[PDB]
């Protein structure tokens, strides 16, 4: 497979420019950083809470294990 | 003015068929983007449906002026038969205007993808030097070094 016999296209225009005629990193800080946060606010709630529990189960996994080797009053 | 205003809009439908003229219209519109030269010659439909007698009056009132006009002729005549007629008729011309902005060049790509057609007219080009620049003589050769061909030459 290659270009030429994939599918159909009709009434579509494409504009584009050389790289040399534009800076590589414009608006990186200015516009990127909100887009980072917007990318963040759409994903954290479905990614973190597993790892949140993991941090806790990693915590309680040690403490209970830590106590068990410590003796009892007898 | 109103009749022709329909004639124009009839043609911008026609030039959809004039695929060669489509390309050069697109091409000039890219490299010279943002400048006046990116404009077409016939113009958008919109301005043709907003044009005025007065804008033409102003346009006429500024560009048609003797210091920026030329008369020329050839054939079985004499240069002095003619010189009186210009001194006769065009002597009444208004013989008295901005200059040029250097129209830059851009390297940019444009692509009007359309698979429903038989073929694809294509164009590519670069900066040209201009008129007075002498190396244009050389380039007209190189265009002819590569020459041309269209589906008919028995060579």
């Amino acid at each position: 497979r290659q270009f030429g016999h994939l599918t159909r296209v009709r009434h579509v225009i494409t504009y584009s420019l050389s790289p040399f005629e534009q800076r590589a990193f414009p608006h990186y800080f200015s516009k990127g950083i909100p887009n980072v946060l917007r990318r963040t606010r759409a994903c954290i709630l479905r990614v973190a809470p597993p790892f949140v529990a993991f941090y806790l189960v990693y915590t309680w996994g040690t403490q209970e294990f830590e106590k068990s080797k410590r003796k009892n009053p007898a | 003015i109103e009749k022709e205003r329909d004639v124009i809009l009839q043609e911008l439908q026609e030039n959809d068929t004039s695929m060669r003229d489509v390309v050069f219209n697109y091409l000039h519109a890219t490299a010279f983007q943002g400048t006046p030269l990116a404009q077409s010659v016939e113009g958008p439909s919109e301005n043709v449906r907003k044009l005025s007698r007065a804008d033409l009056t102003e346009y006429l009132s500024r560009h048609y002026k003797a210091p920026r006009m030329v008369l020329a002729a050839a054939g079985g005549l004499e240069h002095r038969q003619l010189l009186d007629l210009a001194q006769k008729h065009f002597s009444g011309l208004s013989g008295t205007v901005p200059t040029l902005s250097p129209c830059r060049f851009t390297g940019s790509q444009i692509c009007h993808r359309e698979d429903g057609l038989p073929l694809a007219h294509v164009a590519i080009a670069v900066e040209g030097p201009g008129w007075a620049h002498p190396d244009n003589v050389a380039l007209q050769v190189a265009n002819a070094i590569i020459g041309h061909y269209d589906c008919t030459y028995g060579g």
